[PDB]
């Protein structure tokens, strides 16, 4: 329950209940990350991607 | 391994003109390096770091994020200024330093748009502006720093400011009061006082204790001393009262800086 | 919804409905197999006739 | 039947900046017309045609592509360069000539970006750029020309260049050196000698010979004189030893174009 | 989240007088700032951490805290001085270094006082202290530096100090000997050599190696140089000879500080 | 715990000769210590470190190994010079930090024998060389820094470097190009453009970024920026072109240095 007071408060929350949750999945990611400059084949990988706009199609006949 | 890229030249770059960095969408960006002459930080004004079109940090000059760097003691180099995504100084708790450092990395996956905006002074001498971009693997905007601005008058005696944005499941790493009168703060979560009224002289001995650099005209308020982020303000959503008790000895107004963190949303903060 | 200068655009001909083709084959395999079932329904009304 | 499309704008063309030329999916470019003003050929630094993000064909300057053009007697008009995918001077061997031009048309099916990204030379007076289209039905990249580039030192007497890229299953229509004080060349594979140390007047001679056009301190090693795709050199994987012998009679850096051939992969050469 | 807390004023502070600073128990604290004026860090003597009415950690004078600072390196300011009982330069080997680090907390937990009393030197020309706590959620008082001291004297030759107190299961950060004639120092423990009669240029090149500051007239035995807990010394019951080998050129009476380190208990070291 | 011991006297220290420091098998030397006097670090050549007679690391001269401790902005004492096998600025990932810097100490448990071979220069005033281990409890050689020397001519203009070693298994930490006119360097391994044409005054501005010293006259390609040991160049097997490509304003020969890294093997690079 919520209440309001002056002066150090005695007890403190040192919860962190949903934030670690997810703080442990970017900690998990970082580990993925790792496996792959682990290997030859991570680095390959990361080659193949560019970052550039996004592009444009058209077509049409009877082939 | 990290791909350090010349980035596309910046459009349009003269006096007066309303110039971005569009950043290409895919990977990773953990720092970005903008090199500028003929102009002054301070003729760079209104820069803001947009995702998808929606405002993530702002700067109301290029001179406040060299200030940022400042602080934190980074290193600083004339006719350059970085934009740290990855904050160098966080500390790994239950994971390594590095994975605590790196989760603030600007992630572009799933983005449309990329942005850094900003506007050059019409004083501007001759400006020229390049950057470099410290690049890593593609990944999600995910957890990000959230610099934002606001203006508040302070009087000569005590004011309180209480009405700060609370999004919640963010956190706030720290607050800046840029004002030149500024004697003692004391700060206050649901009548709970998490910072007693310190002087000027104590606080800046505090920050300077954890490797930090005082601002001139601020009191920082650092939740991230120890470089832990888990010493932020959690903004839970049963937060009752987040007050500030500013005690001034000049009559003027204020910009707060409030540097927020969370999981970057398309309808987020 | 933003604004920028990056759009993925995709404007093509596309062909519409078919009558006659799949009707044909689907009314010549099911007629023969309907014709299977008389022809099994018929031996085993001819062989009741038998035991009568 | 074919297309003549005039190509959308070239986005921000100004002096000193980097523009690029995307193309749109789904077809196939046989040729692109590029039409220039307010800049010269040489003011157009760093041509590149990237599939997908890869490098395909490399140009230092545009003045290359009008060079590359003028070679083969391809017409020549002010104002104008056209990048020729389609090669006209191809003949069939087994199949007809048409096949075999048409061949190394640009196809874009399955690719995820084409463009042709370039920079504008700060001294550009006016740059001013347009682009028009010649395309036919969509096809897969297939069969492309892939101009590399290449630097080395050449010295007063003999020098050997055997460390020529090989990449297996490609092919090598030519070889052209760009040097002012090179004598005479010899070209050979495993030992064996297919191009015997000619002189060359007499070199330049057999380019004549074939309606080529000799270009200004360069040697040309073509080994498509024919148009026959079939007599250049293929890299097989057995291949040892890809050399070069170059009479000169400068000490000089000499610019080496190689064009090479083959199937396009999104992890190729 | 930490909490920043002006501490309650210091009860009759002025010369010749002997103070303490009470802490409130309850939670821990994790550094303490003493702010000092009107009088000399040298003119606080004999101040005294003590637990439960026990002794914990012992300076003949304020300036020994700051040299202790100074050692490490820590940020040392005019006016204040630190008491750093969360150690900043500890590393984690199979936790993290916040957990290392925080782990030499003062801890409150289960104490009936927490104190830190000194002498005000009568000399003292207008003493003024006040000060301030970083404090955390609450723990036992656990894992603690306890700061001993010892006087010896020191020949002009070659001089063997081994009846420094071993507390069993306890364990030795650091040894500095305070005299102005050392010229060289051995460690060693059950005849083996852990540390050979290094020389004092050398001992202090190593010690500025790992980032620390040497002090003057002080030969420091720094075993924690890494910030690896386990490096210093083990004190187990078994160990039959803990000896210093010191080799002065001064006949003198010598300082020396013993660091020492272990679960706090209230009938133990 | 840590052993410091005053390794054995060097045999034979006086100009023109030829020493060495052999070391005791058994233990683990994290550091080497080494004083000089009466000689320039200049005027110590031929420095290899050999590992079973095979060489593992080489110095042009002992100046080399102070530029080395220099660029991490490590200790350094006139008189003195270290050989600091154990990486002070590593971070770990997976692995605490502590763990990721001493895996590059130099264990030799297995080893048969443990040198470090050097040259005194003729012109020697007076040579005196004494040296101290920082050593700790024995391990095989495992991961170990070699570090590499390759000498290669620069030309005015553009200069590729492809030759350079690839043992498979093996990773790149750095390279070090040490010639007076490099302007620009580009880094890239089968055709990624992993270091896009960086100028040298934007290459300075990151390896400053990132706690480094930039050397004068030398170009710096850190791949380990950030201290993680998996940003380094992963000598993969499959790796077809591992290119340099040096924009020098100057023709000279320039000495490459390349920090490879690898556990050491008896029939390895
Ligand atoms: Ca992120
Ligand atoms: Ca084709
Ligand atoms: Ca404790
Ligand atoms: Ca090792």
């Amino acid at each position: 329950v919520p209440t309001s007071v002056p002066t150090n408060q005695s007890v403190w929350g040192n919860v962190s209940t949903g934030l670690d949750a997810l703080i442990s999945g970017w900690a998990r990611v970082e580990q993925i990350k790792a496996a792959k400059a682990s290997t030859g084949q991570g680095r390959v990988e990361q080659a193949m991607t560019p970052e550039l706009d996004n592009g444009a199609a058209v077509v049409v006949e009877a082939p | 391994m990290r791909s350090f890229l010349n980035l596309n030249s910046i459009p349009n770059v003269a006096a007066g003109n309303s110039c971005s960095i569009k950043l290409p969408i895919g990977q990773t960006y953990e720092v970005i390096d903008l090199r500028y002459s003929g102009v002054t930080p301070s003729q760079i004004k209104n820069v803001r770091v947009e995702l998808d079109g929606r405002l993530l940090s702002t700067y109301k000059t290029l001179n406040d994020l060299i200030l940022e760097n400042t602080r934190h003691k980074r290193k600083i180099k004339a006719g350059v200024v970085s934009f740290h995504f990855v904050r160098p100084e966080m500390k790994g708790v239950n994971v390594t330093d590095l994975v605590q450092q790196r989760m603030f990395a600007l992630g572009t996956v799933g983005l449309t748009t990329c942005e850094i905006k900003f506007d050059i002074d019409e004083a501007a001498a001759g400006p020229k502006l390049s950057a470099i971009a410290q690049k890593s693997v593609g990944t999600a905007p995910s957890w990000l720093t959230m610099r934002r601005n606001f203006f508040k008058q302070l009087n000569n005696g005590t004011t309180e400011i209480a009405d700060l944005p609370r999004p919640v499941g963010y956190r706030i790493a720290a607050i800046h009061i840029k004002a030149a009168g500024v004697d003692a703060v004391e700060f206050q979560i649901d009548g709970t006082k998490w910072r007693d009224l310190l002087k000027k002289a104590d606080n800046d001995y505090i920050l300077e204790q954890y490797g930090k650099a005082v601002l001139d005209n601020t009191y920082t308020i650092d939740f991230m001393l120890e470089g832990d982020v888990y010493q932020s303000v959690l903004l839970d959503q049963m937060i009752q009262d987040l007050r500030l008790k500013i005690d001034s000895t000049m009559d003027e107004q204020a910009e707060i800086i409030v540097e927020y963190m969370g999981v970057w949303s398309r309808n987020g903060f | 919804t933003p604004e920028l200068d990056n759009g993925a655009a995709v404007v093509v001909e596309a062909p519409k409905k078919a009558a006659q083709p799949s009707e044909t084959l689907v009314f010549g395999v099911p007629q023969k197999t309907l014709l299977l079932g008389f022809g099994g329904l018929l031996v085993l009304g001819l062989v009741m006739r038998g035991n009568k």
